[PDB]
């Protein structure tokens, strides 16, 4: 019966920075407001109650305060390991979290490690013929992969995954894989993938070539 | 140490019932309420309702008024939720906790055919030097239901994986995983990646081998 | 046993 409205939704800052996240009430919830970290395998963390009270064994760069309709909750010298979805819950009547906070670590930007795979001899033996290029460890996470095969773009065929952000050390990896038959992969010579991203001013070139193996 | 651990995962069809348990331990069970939250894929955390340890009495949320159903083993110190009449959009990660909270219990309710993946292994090409480290894969491709999981070396190489999220294609699942190891240790030092899919009952192991 | 939060610990 009480709404709760999160803001932002998601949010980058630079290490050793401090941020603060607002959640806002329907009606007055008479400072019964907890903030919880989620990180993705695990059970949420609490981390402040009544508004400003801190969980046992929890930091006091993690802070709250608010009262009414308003709470605030801040998190100072940021760490990597404070990569984490963040909820505010009202718990004054009935319970209801806010819809969430995404942080993301703004680490320096880096470039990725790409490495680039032929087909394997099982998936080509049954008809198939994938081409993966990893791109590992870099940052900031948009990055822009091209295929192509013998010089000619390609764009049919492709699917891209993300990692989340890594706390090992504030960066992104993908995967990207271009699928063709074997049919048509043993009627060309040359496959490569070519990365985009901040950190270069040209792309980064990773190519085999079927003739030479 | 308060610890909070959660039954493993569970894979349904729509229509049946799933039971899923939350033993607590490291403080009284009955001096605190459990409290139950649903994670659909990709959104927020979403509150179920709680049960009162010293009464039996539970609460529900207004969405979860139904066919849900809280319970407890007072002498086990453990929680019960139990979910009847299964829906597809009752799939989840389910979380039992207070201040505390056990590892969640995904749930997956489909209809759809259970079908093992194909596992390929990703060497580098035969002409191609990759520097001071080596970076080698597995492709995991054409599976359902969601999930597996991908080990290298049965879980000992495990600082540099990389474990990329499934996508659908062509209504089954693909998903890669990755591993770096010096170049010197490999292939001196065997590398192995182990794909396990518990919907078909497999477990497959590919040795990395070069080209 | 309640409709508190925090403490636990």
């Amino acid at each position: 019966d009480i709404q709760m409205i999160q803001s932002p939704s998601s949010l980058s800052a630079s290490l050793g920075g401090k941020v603060t996240i607002t959640c806002k009430a329907s009606q007055d919830i008479n400072k019964y407001i907890a903030w919880f970290q989620h990180k993705p395998g695990k059970g949420p963390t609490l981390l402040i109650y009544y508004t400003s009270t801190l969980q046992p064994g929890i930091p006091s760069r993690f802070s709250g305060s608010g009262s009414g309709r308003h709470y605030s909750f801040s998190i100072s010298n940021l760490e990597p390991e404070d990569i984490a979805t963040y909820y505010c819950l009202q718990y004054d009547n009935l319970r209801t979290f806010g819809g969430g906070t995404k942080l993301e670590i703004k680490r320096a930007d880096a470039a990725p490690t790409v490495s680039i795979f032929p087909p394997s001899s099982e998936q080509l033996t049954s008809g198939g013929a994938s081409v993966v290029c990893f791109l590992n460890n870099f940052y900031p996470k948009d990055i822009n992969v091209k295929w192509k095969i013998d010089g000619s773009e390609r764009q049919n065929g492709v699917l891209n995954s993300w990692t989340d952000q890594d706390s090992k050390d504030s960066t992104y990896s993908m995967s990207s894989t271009l699928t063709l038959t074997k049919d048509e992969y043993e009627r060309h010579n040359s496959y490569t993938c070519e990365a985009t991203h901040k950190t270069s001013t040209s792309p980064i070139v990773k190519s085999f070539n079927r003739n030479e193996c | 140490q308060i610890q909070l651990v959660q039954s493993g995962p569970e894979l349904k069809k729509p229509g049946e019932t799933v039971k899923i348990s939350c033993k607590a331990s490291g403080y009284t069970f009955t001096d605190y309420s459990m409290h139950w939250v649903k994670q659909a894929p990709g959104k927020g955390l979403k509150w179920m309702g709680w049960i009162n340890t010293a009464t039996g009495e539970p609460t529900y949320a207004d969405d979860f008024k139904g066919r849900f159903a809280f319970s407890l083993e007072t002498s086990a110190s453990t929680a019960y939720l139990q979910i009847n009449n299964l829906k597809n959009e009752d799939t989840a990660t389910y979380f039992c906790g207070r201040d505390y909270w056990g590892q969640g219990t995904t749930l997956t309710v489909s209809s759809a055919k259970t079908t093992p993946p194909s596992v390929y292994p990703l060497a580098p090409g035969c002409g191609d030097t990759t520097g001071s480290s080596v970076t080698l894969g597995c492709l995991v491709k054409g599976y359902f239901p969601e999930s597996v999981t991908v080990t290298w070396n049965s879980g000992s190489l495990s600082s540099s994986v990389h474990t990329f999220p499934a996508l659908l294609q062509s209504g089954l699942y693909t998903m890669s995983s990755s591993v770096t190891v010096p170049s010197s240790t490999w292939p001196s030092q065997t590398v192995t990646c182990s794909v396990a899919h518990p919907a078909s009952s497999t477990t497959v192991d590919k040795k990395l081998e070069p080209s | 046993s309640g409709r508190g939060k925090g403490g636990k610990g």
